[PDB]
């Protein structure tokens, strides 16, 4: 144990699935197969329930399991990670043919968890791993801590995960995701969307979502010196913009920002806090979108940094007239920073670092299944004696 | 953390063997002198003309520090004074190598006593010497300059539990030891 | 150890801590309040109430589920935070899982009252299967590996001591302070308050700044002075006017700088002033003239050994309770907070040796009666704990 | 080839359900439930690359 060819990483999320199977050994790369997150769902007369991949004769219906990144129906959420293994058993069964002897012989799965999940979830999703998929070795890693493990591995730092329609902030300290401060606010991408649909209101969605996707949107904080910029359709069609490529991103910074600010508060320990500000670590499609992450750290420097008020400066900068040394306050923080990438996986500088967290599980996975250890992930010996409840004994 | 660390030590050779392949394919010393002076910026700015950019925060002064009782003062320990206080300002270290009898012990004695003299910070501060003079250091530690303890070591191992057996919280001026003791 | 899997729950007087018993830390610690928004409507959540609260909009009022005794005595509403903790926090049916809750010790009375509130709320209303009533302080102190022990209580509803003695806990010794964290924020906003501009129905404005400025404040500026503060005025008096004299720094004239956001101001204060807010709880007689200096914190911890002492050899109880005390709570750790009990205690009882234990870990107090419950419900025996049942439940019901 | 036997061929055992359990100390009064382990008694394929990005 274990073959590198043979780790499977599965991260599911509301929309799609990022899927890898094998790890490279020379260097990471991004995750190529890319799933939507859902499942059909035929109803049997007599009660029961069937799942397939397409549509059977236009009798099934279309279940989307995982909604605001919560599971919303375990049973089609196990059934659609059965049909992602099986069709990855298959793919590369064919493929090779000694592949059960080899590639196919001993599986280990990562998946990774959304904050947002059940114990009971948790545990019925082991079960389906060890008894229906029949796999025997398993790690639920959060997608939190893959974030602080992909950012060179920081023992103190918050997250902000920006989805489409909500945005998670969770403080890591100690290495141990803090599940009391953790949240979501109803607000993400589409606000921007919605904020620019107040500001063109004779465009349209595909037309809205086109300028927020392109090289001419930014948040600001040489293109900027353009009254007006041009970008083009889905469908080809030319659009001309004003300065309302530069705006809609503004009431998501500040929602995001003010919920920043209340959760950091509430660290106790002002030593980890003033660590936890020094390392923010922003992730999410969104976030790509250029100029959007330093708007946020601009924001929250705006909102929060402790430092002396400038008119309360410049006064003792006048009574000084006739230095100034700093005011030293007792609060925090007096530092706020965004957490360093590292600059050495060149496949995902290449693609950008809105998805580091499977990076995180890709590092992980690679640590923790090429060294003999267990300790983080529950085996089939662990299962055969604790069942689910396993899981809670390799918790990180 | 560590791992980290090898993955990218392991890119940069990766990426060190790409580039030099490359840019030799299709399809003296002075770097001391200008990188250097650079890297005395590294030392004042980044750790914390040679006579100028090197020595770029400036003072003298020749009268001595108001805790130096009984002495004489020349010349030369004025320059060399507020010298090696320059390079106590830039964050540099240094090496004196003058002659003999320029009193090396007035140099260290006048500069500890005129630095915290400013800032009083005092301690805690290591001077180490041999043991062929030891009590001497101690002595013009004594009438050249009251005010700063002194820690010594000597003799067998009693007097020193004695010593840092008290002073074991670690609260002195300046500790005197000599070169088997550390 | 047991095949069984806990929900812990804490309703102390100012938070309320909820997790699982198989994992080291609470899923959630939300406040023992809520807002009512008026079609009536209650709000739950450490951010539900202050996103609401900073709206400030009016008919919205904060109201309360535990009283100052750290007792519930507003079941309805009791009830609607429980299913907020079991829908939205746990994720589980309330009818799946042992439950583990706490009380604070009490001199005995309000006791059979409370059970039967609790067998109505657990079994009427949710259908646990079962639950375990721990006692706080008993609770803490076995978390702590303590059978005996003096547990000295800080929180926000004022100073709680309990003895305990062999894992029993004497009732009539139990002393309850009324002077504590909530007291705090009141005295830190009556003195910062013409600073500030400042100068129930006005709850949600009280609730939203106690719960972010107020709160920053108290975990930054206050500190509790070692000794007697009057008495440390006069002598570092005494003493600066000595290297004045003598020539031709008192340590009471260092400044202490917090920001005050909500009007982008510096608000100073000299150490002096710092100290003065905890000195209330030593020495309440210096807000009113109508507190007694029994009232403060070390004659009330006097009071309740003493009270031990008479069990049912004093000097020997004594010696027990002091060689095992518990500081705990939110409040306790206010900088200097442990030193200043341990002196009052000290010269209290000058013929015995203090030795005193508490959790150094910051989170770990403010929870610790949580940490405490939790530890119960991974004793390994279910004979370790009284585990009501519906059973009984019905056997109280008759006549 | 058949799903189910392509699961049963990769990664070459007992099986858990979750349910009312009632301890003992005979048998106390109550009732919850937990993971029990069970005695001796007790659809398609996708095709990745469609998946794949390009
Ligand atoms: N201004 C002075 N007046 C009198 N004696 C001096 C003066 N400056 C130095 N000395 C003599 O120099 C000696 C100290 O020099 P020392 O520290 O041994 O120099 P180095 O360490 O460079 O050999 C003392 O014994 C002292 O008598
Ligand atoms: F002053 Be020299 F070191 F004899
Ligand atoms: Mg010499």
């Amino acid at each position: 144990p274990f073959r590198q060819d043979s780790i499977l990483i599965i991260y599911p999320r509301s929309q799609t699935t990022l899927v890898q199977f094998g790890l490279n050994e020379e260097t990471f790369t991004v995750p190529e197969l890319e799933i939507p997150t859902q499942i059909y769902r035929t109803t049997r007369q007599d009660g029961s329930y069937t799942y397939h991949s397409t549509n059977k004769d236009n009798k099934a219906e279309l279940i989307k399991p995982i909604q605001n990144g919560e599971i919303i129906d375990i049973s089609a959420f196990t059934q659609f990670l059965r049909l992602i293994f099986v069709s990855i058993l298959s793919d590369r069964a064919n493929k090779n043919q000694d592949a059960f002897e080899a590639e196919l012989s001993n599986i280990p799965l990562l998946l990774i968890t959304h904050h947002s999940w059940s114990q009971s979830d948790l545990e019925i999703i082991t079960q389906y791993v060890f008894e229906s998929l029949e796999i025997n070795n398993l790690i639920q890693l959060p997608a939190s801590l893959a974030a602080t493990y992909s950012m060179i591995s920081l023992q103190n730092c918050c997250i902000i995960d920006v989805g489409t329609h909500h945005t998670d902030i969770i403080p890591i300290v100690d290495y141990a995701q803090l599940d009391h401060l953790v949240s979501s606010i109803p607000m993400g991408g589409q606000s921007i969307n919605d904020s620019l649909k107040k500001l063109l209101p004779q465009w349209d969605d595909d037309q809205i979502e086109s300028l927020k996707k392109s090289p001419i949107f930014e948040v600001l904080s040489k293109n900027s010196d353009l009254e007006f910029n041009t970008f083009w359709d889905e469908k080809g069609n030319e659009i001309k913009v004003g300065k309302q490529r530069f705006q809609g991103c503004n009431n998501l910074i500040k929602n995001i920002s003010n919920r920043v600010g209340l959760t950091l508060d509430n660290i106790d320990d002002i030593n980890k806090a003033k660590a936890v500000w020094e390392n923010i670590i922003i992730v999410g499609g969104t976030t790509s979108i250029s100029g959007f992450k330093e708007a946020l750290l601009g924001q929250l420097l705006k909102d929060h940094l402790i430092i002396e008020p400038e008119e309360e400066k410049s006064k003792r900068e006048e009574e000084a007239k006739s230095f100034v040394p700093t005011i030293e306050y007792v609060q925090c923080p007096t530092v706020i920073k965004l957490a360093k990438y590292p600059d050495y996986f060149p496949e995902w500088k290449k693609s950008g670092y809105s998805e580091i967290i499977f990076l995180g599980a890709q590092i992980v996975s690679k640590q923790i299944f090429t060294h003999p250890k267990d300790t983080f992930y529950i085996t089939r010996e662990k299962y055969n004696m604790k069942g689910p409840a396993a899981l809670w004994d390799v918790q990180f | 953390i560590a791992t980290h660390t090898n993955l990218e030590r392991d890119e940069q050779k990766r990426a060190e063997k790409k580039a030099k392949e490359r840019l030799q394919a299709l399809k003296l010393l002075d770097q001391t002198k200008d990188t250097r002076i650079t890297h005395l910026l590294r030392q004042t700015n980044a750790f914390l003309d040679y006579y100028n950019v090197a020595h770029r925060i400036k003072e003298d002064i020749k009268k001595q520090p108001s805790i130096l009782v009984g002495g004489t003062l020349k010349d030369y320990q004025i320059k060399g004074l507020q010298w090696m206080v320059s390079l106590f300002n830039n964050h540099l270290n240094g090496i004196l190598a003058d002659e003999m009898g320029l009193g090396k012990t007035i140099q260290t004695i006048s500069l500890l006593t005129y630095l915290y003299e400013m800032k009083n910070i005092r301690g805690p501060y290591l001077v180490i010497v041999p043991l062929s003079t030891l009590s001497n250091w101690s002595s013009e530690f004594a009438k050249w300059a009251p005010t700063l303890r002194t820690i010594s070591f000597k003799g067998s191992p009693n007097e020193r539990k004695a010593k840092q057996a008290k002073i074991r919280a670690g609260e002195f001026d300046v500790v005197l030891t000599t070169f088997e003791y550390i | 150890t047991l095949n069984r899997k806990c929900v812990v729950i804490h309703n102390g007087s100012h938070r309320t801590v909820a997790g699982f018993s198989n994992v080291e830390l609470p899923q959630c610690i939300i406040p023992s309040s809520y807002i009512k928004r008026t079609e009536a409507e209650f709000i739950f959540g450490t951010y539900n109430m202050i996103d609401a609260a900073a709206e400030k909009r009016n008919g919205d009022e904060v109201y309360t589920l535990v009283d100052s005794q750290g007792l519930p005595y507003n079941w309805d509403a009791l009830e609607m935070q429980w299913r907020y903790l079991y829908d939205t926090q746990l994720k589980v049916s309330p009818e799946e899982l042992p439950l583990v809750i706490t009380m604070p010790a009490t001199n005995g009375k309000p006791d059979m009252a409370i059970l039967e509130r609790y067998y109505e709320l657990a079994f009427d209303k949710l259908n646990v299967p079962v639950f375990q009533i721990v006692i706080e302080p008993l609770a803490i102190a076995l978390s702590m590996g303590k059978s005996s022990a003096f547990v000295i209580d800080i929180g926000a509803s004022g100073c709680n001591v309990t003895p305990i003695i062999d894992g029993i806990v004497v009732k009539n010794a139990v002393v309850r302070s009324k002077f504590g964290g909530d007291f705090l924020d009141f005295q830190v906003h009556e003195r910062l308050a013409p600073l500030i501009k400042e100068e129930q129905k006005r709850s949600t404005d009280v609730w939203y700044e106690a719960s972010t400025w107020i709160q920053q404040f108290k975990s930054t500026m206050l500190q509790v002075s070692e000794k007697d503060l009057f008495e440390l005025e006069r002598y570092y008096k005494e003493q600066a006017d000595i290297y004045a004299k003598q020539q031709e720094n008192n340590p009471l004239v260092q400044k202490k700088n917090f920001l005050f956001k909500p009007l982008n101001k510096t608000l100073t204060l000299d150490l002096k002033e710092c100290y003065q807010f905890a000195e209330y709880l030593f020495k309440p007689q210096l807000i009113s003239d109508k507190f007694s200096p029994e009232d403060g914190l070390g004659p009330l911890m006097a009071k309740s050994v003493k009270k031990a002492g008479a069990s049912i050899s004093p000097e020997q109880v004594y010696s027990l309770l002091l060689t095992n005390v518990i500081i705990t709570g939110s409040t306790s750790l206010i900088e200097g907070m442990e030193q200043r009990i341990i002196k009052e205690l000290s010269i209290r009882f000058p013929q015995y040796k203090l030795t005193t234990f508490a959790n150094q870990v910051m989170m770990d107090r403010k929870i610790q009666g949580w940490l405490g419950a939790l530890t119960m419900a991974n004793l390994p025996s279910w004979s370790l704990g009284k585990w009501y049942s519906k059973e009984d439940y019905e056997t109280l019901k008759r006549d | 080839m058949d799903p189910q036997t392509l699961i049963t061929k990769a990664n070459k055992k007992e099986s858990w359900r979750y349910d009312w359990y009632q301890p003992s100390k005979e048998k106390y009064p109550f009732r919850y439930k937990t993971w029990l382990r069970n005695q001796e008694d007790e659809e398609d394929i996708l095709d990745l690359k469609e998946f794949d990005r390009r």
